[PDB]
């Protein structure tokens, strides 16, 4: 049948000394659902941009990645982010996250794209919480958080997405081999689930858990073994994120929005007082 | 003028490791507050110093535009210009770098 | 109030990885611009509805 994938001769290279370098050359890959790759390579390879184009982050100008047999070279990146609100779950060692959002809303994130009713999805995270284990946490900040936990949340957060495609940087090594293993049977569970996922490291050892490593060397694998809607809900909504961007900085709002009363204050003020003496 | 002392605090809260290491070759605490005020009062005496002479910009530009009309320069309230925007400068950068150095080092080290 | 311009100007520029995160879960161009702009025109009016109270307070 036909893989999901279709890297095939795929390259990207980019200008130093104002012309490209050899970050990658022509590579051939396939990939079916429920996968578990490895992308095993020295650092630098670009095997992280490799993952950029698995993140289709740019287009490598060159090959067919066929994404469910579409390349990605016809569609817009756009269009791109939208195959990644159908697909694409990424989650990283450093867990990122807004300082700002409880865990709840760090994985309502990206279902906000999506034209979605709020109570619905905050349920499904609920659910996806307590698939992490996770339920007394929800009210936390991530800096409240376990950064196990904090993973987590990034897995949560791809899950809401349904998951379908799943980059996974250094899904260990920001943290013990007891949760970190684990987080790897979750990813296990995942591939039990059947959606495609692909960690990247360096490392063979954490590697050893994946059912398909791949290592890259000089741009190419050396071996292969196995709406409107949201625009006012953005109003909304991101009228509840000013609140909390402003509740980070409550004194610099304090100060700015009197530099804004003042002015307005004394426009008024002077406009009505003027007109009524002139009256 | 007054948003700027929030700018003044936006980047000495940027500083806050840099305070640290500040404190950790061991600054006094007014001396914070001494430069840091001091860069502030400098920001308002070259804004001062582009501000007037833009001033004369216009004065020179209603020079061009003269039904009878009269310039006359007025050196007192130049230099009372300045002072103002002197005082106007230590009133803005006085209490936030008071409070950078109410700062301990070690907070502003060991905190991440 | 231009400063204030200045003002989102660092916060955004605060916002630097968090514009990764945010870009990363598929953002549009756009998004950024439409949430931080809007979030500025709203200070721009709860200032303003302070200030005209303030200032029915002069009045």
């Amino acid at each position: 049948m036909t893989p999901l994938l279709e890297l095939k001769d795929i390259r990207r290279s980019y200008p130093a000394g104002d012309e490209q370098v050899e970050v990658l050359k022509g590579i051939s890959l396939d990939i079916y659902a429920g996968e578990m790759v490895a992308i095993v390579g020295a650092s630098g390879s670009g095997k992280s941009t490799l993952m950029n184009i698995l993140g289709c982050l740019d287009k490598a100008t060159s090959g067919t990645y066929r994404v469910a047999g579409q390349d990605v070279a016809t569609l817009d990146a756009d269009a791109l982010a939208q195959l990644r609100r159908e697909h694409f779950g990424f989650i990283f060692q450093r867990y990122h996250l807004l300082s700002h959002l409880t865990a709840e809303q760090n994985v309502e994130v990206p279902a906000v794209y999506a034209g979605l009713e709020r109570k619905q999805r905050l349920l499904r995270a609920q659910e996806l919480l307590q698939r992490l284990g996770l339920e007394d946490r929800t009210e936390y900040y991530p800096a409240q958080l376990s950064g196990g936990q904090q993973q987590r949340v990034s897995i949560a957060r791809a899950l809401m997405n349904g998951g379908q495609v799943i980059l996974a940087d250094e899904p260990t090594g920001a943290l013990d081999s007891h949760s970190g293993e684990e987080v790897m049977a979750i990813l296990h569970q995942l591939r039990d689930r059947g959606h495609t996922v692909i960690i990247v490291t360096h490392d063979p050892q954490v590697a050893a858990q994946a059912e398909r490593v791949i290592e890259i060397r000089d741009g190419e694998i050396v071996r292969n073994p196995p709406g409107w809607r949201q625009f006012v809900s953005g109003f909304n909504e991101a009228l509840t994120m000013a609140w909390r961007a402003l509740a980070a900085n409550k004194m610099r709002t304090l100060l700015t929005m009197l530099g804004i009363i003042i002015g307005i204050a004394s426009v008024v003020s002077i406009v009505v007082v003027g007109d009524a003496a002139k009256q | 003028g007054i948003g700027v002392m929030n700018i003044m605090l936006v980047s000495v809260t940027e500083r806050t490791r840099e305070i640290g290491i500040r404190m950790a070759v061991g600054a006094r605490a007014s001396d914070v507050l001494q430069q840091f005020l001091i860069e502030a009062v400098l920001v308002c005496l070259v804004g001062g110093a582009l501000g007037i002479t833009l001033s004369l910009l216009i004065a020179f530009t209603l020079q061009l535009f003269l039904p009878g009309w009269e310039i006359g320069f007025s050196p007192l309230a130049l230099l009372l210009a300045f002072l103002c925007s002197t005082v106007t400068g230590i009133l803005f950068g006085w209490l936030p770098a008071r409070n950078a150095a109410r700062l301990d080092p070690v907070d502003a080290l060991a905190r991440e």
